[PDB]
């Protein structure tokens, strides 16, 4: 298998070769007289190119600057999801996070750090449970961190609910109503 | 002094683990001085990337011991902060190949900065989290004050 | 009792009288050799005024024009919520609606219309349940029904939860990212 | 022909109700054909507005009945939807109150206009559902094809 | 003006005498020779009764027990909302608490309490902003308090959007999935 | 490469080998004298298994049903998402269904019956927009689709919102009150 | 000793606010010794349960001296906390009606218990609420380590 | 009549697409009437999967043609939906490898069931969406009422 300075390199040079294809990271297993690297990137036909033109062209450019003699090393593809705007895999790591004892705070803060450094527009995270000591066993509390979530105006909605019975079968009705800020604007 | 031919096989064997020859070349044919100095040609990076990238825990401990040793405590620290062409620190790679012994012993007892940024823009916090290496990606948030930017 | 006319007249009245005191409406009662009209606005400080000064002008600006004796009729203040941006109350209408004979659709219409007439800056109705015909008797329809309620940002926006167990008690951890349109803009 | 003071006595008993006394003055005193001119003196408010606001439906019908056997059919829609000073038609008012059989009178039979909007904006669609009269709302929505605008 | 003692003593005659009849609180007014006394329920039916049926016998009953001669006071009706079932009047409290220098957690436990004790199913207070200090400025927070909200099950929820162009305009569209727990239970 | 017989056939081996492995597909990729065989499960452990046991195992048997010789084929493993449980690719799909021309109603019947075939307990599908003609060019539908997802109790919430300006900065505040249907039950 | 008739004027003066009288019959007519035991005929109300509901201070300060001087230690807390046949101590009342400043009084320098429950289950805390007295309502929140419960 | 092996070689013709030997066979060697009875040793897929699998719509065509031209309209029936030992129709196959024309060729033309389910519980309508196959769904989805079931 291959060492960790090959992967270091390989991301390195991926990185930079890679710019804008969306580059992910990078697998690699290594064979009989074989070396097989898998590219991982969000759109995967910037990186196969015309009919293999910038496959080959790679595959070509690396044996120049890793030393590899041709035919000893292939170029593969795999589109994988970015895992910074990866709601599934933030939350996943927010589980990893908690359970090796990092208090929520921090833990939020690192997801939100990677998210946004990961080029999103904005994150947030929450958790919720028994987070404090209560006289009620059934008071719950949530903390919530957010950056770039939401408007101003969204403080100016209310909404009820209503059930409703009927011949066809129980209906239910929800009404939004956000309110004019300049309706309520002090003189 | 130092060639690069030299230099190269000094490093191959960081990256190989081989600590035997390693003592070996630094108690009898080179300076021990002038292990801070050996440079990939390619790339710029040292012994220390090349065993940090690789989880050899004790030849990385015999590197920082050396050179802490052997040269003044501000050309250590520049040692172990030392980045390459790419701008990648040891600490950088120990952090992608989620090498956790190596990264406790870096920052813990050597203390390196693992808010260096590379030519990409990236530090070793955002790098372990990247490549999905959470144990070492809990280790920094635990160790070090770890917030959002701008 | 007092006629239709009067609750008429009276509304012609105080909307004008009362243009930007947030005048909702008027109730109305008649005793023996005394006549009183409560007036309902959304803030009753400019109608009561500086020590009942509003109050008295109005009180005796109405004995002039609908002729009545000084001392018959006495002015009150309620303060009660807007009908046409009271979430609850137009649920309930709903209900009404919906409970009358009305078409989904045209209860919806009704609402959004009356709630943006009285100058809401949005409005969204929600009707759920079995609305269609379906093979499937767990099958649930909603139709939405919404004036200017959100923005086109919303729509880069991916959930994740997962549900941790800890020693202190079971957590709940939500991730919400919000990607960037700027970074998947074509070209 | 027709005085302020006998143009009040008339709507009074409009509003009253008292169709007896109607009937009374529009075979004898005077001619039906002027029933569709006379005003309130402040509001400019016609005998069907005091009739609809009331609900008195028997006196609605004989109002409205009078005036489309002695007026021409112009001149009858122009008097179902008279507005007054402040812009209301007697729609307007019977929706304000509540008056459901005035209101099916008026808009089925007699073709009243539920969308003339008075000088503060509102028509009788709107009236009905302010003053949470949802009977004669719910009918508004079923008869006409009812939706929100700019 | 009636004093603060009449108002006590016509709330805990109320409260007992109209115990299902949904009874709110009181309002009082005095006149020349006459008393208003308006009653404030949930409902107004039960109240108001029969023809005045309960009206009248409560109208009596009070005379009896405060001592007024016959004719010297009546009582009218009025419908609330119960003011600790209206998220209105609980946000419009929470506002008034924060203005007042009380903290967040307290202010949030004062509602949770009169919310729970009027006998609600559930209640949720959030406060959110700049709760905290933190070196982005864009940072904000939400501290969120529950009682009885939500299913366990509620964390097995993702969602994604996305935003596609069409010819008749640009559609929005989400996808809810909720996992199911009995396929990942361990073992 | 590989011929759509053999990615049949994979498939039906695997479905069976591995029901419990969370199976998701297989890519294959043919050169000099080597077969490769990547499988795609929800979880890589119960595959590679205890140090390649359920691998190598596979490998064989494999041999055996397809009749290649020895060190001709080998087998991956590669974590992928359940494909019907992911939201975003049932988002994506929603995506292309709504850009060839398949109605909302019919493109969100296919992606509920996905996904309830693939195991979830819960599905939800919205789209919205401009869906049909109406008078207002401000006025927006959506129509949605739903299986298990939610309670009747839910039925039973109003929210409200304040905006309050404090010295820090300008707070959010939210109240959410879940009332008792046991409060409002006729009799 | 002290009969209805007479315990119904001391309190009646409570609620009026005569504090002057009410010194007059302390000094000379009834020991201050039974001020704490003066009750209302129907709702067994004390003095400061009047003069809490309507908010003077002057009154209620006085009657609180007086009974402080006069009792033992463990007589003043059963009298603050005194509850009427509806379950209601005074600063019940005084938190319904909204008087800040009793409140405080009671609270501060007699140590009043607001958590007690009346026959409907409410303590001050609910009717301060209750009753839309905002500034009563955040006195305790502060005050009291106030949290819901089972 | 017709054994194993040269079961095997017809459909190993169909697989690889070899048409020409196809029509060979069925003018001369076999009787047409047979070619639906062929199945493969292990599987008891018929050469119809085959083709259909593999995309090869000159050949998918013509085994339709030659098999409905040669037998009864429901022996024609039963073998377009004839399912292999895993319980998988032709369709299935198609709709995995997602051939559109073949699939369009079976649905169309040839009244394939989409509705069969495997020893999975699976039919075409999921296999097609289940291995990213778009173009193939929709399809499906336009042509057939199809909803989710209980």
């Amino acid at each position: 298998v291959a060492d960790g300075v090959f992967y270091a390199e390989l991301n390195e040079f991926f990185t930079r070769e890679l710019a804008e294809e969306g580059y992910s990271g990078v697998e690699v297993r290594v064979t009989p007289t074989k070396t097989e690297v898998i590219i991982r990137a969000t759109r995967t036909q910037d990186v196969l190119g015309e009919n293999g033109r910038r496959i080959n062209e790679l595959t070509l450019l690396v044996q120049k600057r890793f030393k590899y003699a041709p035919g000893t090393i292939v170029l593969y593809a795999e589109r994988v999801q970015d895992r910074g705007l990866s709601a599934v895999a933030q939350a996943e790591s927010m589980k990893f996070k908690l359970l090796n004892g990092l208090a929520i705070r921090r833990a939020a803060y690192g997801v939100v750090r990677y998210v946004m450094e990961s080029g999103a527009k904005g994150c947030e995270v929450v958790v919720s449970g028994k987070l404090r000591a209560a006289r009620a066993k059934a008071m719950k509390f949530a903390d919530g961190f957010l950056i770039h979530s939401g408007q101003p105006v969204n403080d100016f909605i209310d909404t009820a609910t209503r059930h409703v019975l009927m011949r066809q079968g129980v209906l239910g009705i929800k009404v939004k109503i956000m309110r004019d800020p300049a309706k309520s604007r002090t003189g | 002094p130092l060639d690069q031919e030299d230099q190269d096989t000094i490093i191959l064997d960081a990256r190989a683990g081989d600590l035997d020859s390693l003592k070996d070349i630094f108690t009898t044919l080179v300076s021990p001085e002038l292990l801070s100095t050996c440079k990939e040609s390619e790339s710029d990076s040292t012994a220390l990337h090349m065993a940090a990238a690789n989880g050899h825990i004790e030849t990385v401990r015999y590197i920082l011991e050396t050179v802490s040793r052997a040269n003044s405590a501000e050309d250590l620290k520049a040692f172990v902060n030392e980045v390459n062409k790419t701008g990648n620190t040891a600490l950088h790679w120990a952090s992608l190949n989620g090498k956790l012994d190596v990264v406790k012993l870096l920052c813990d007892e050597y203390e390196a900065d693992p808010f260096i940024r590379n030519k990409f823009g990236h530090d070793a916090i955002f790098e372990a989290e990247n490549s999905g290496k959470e144990e070492v990606e809990t280790y920094f948030l635990k160790k070090y004050d770890v917030e959002p930017e701008d």
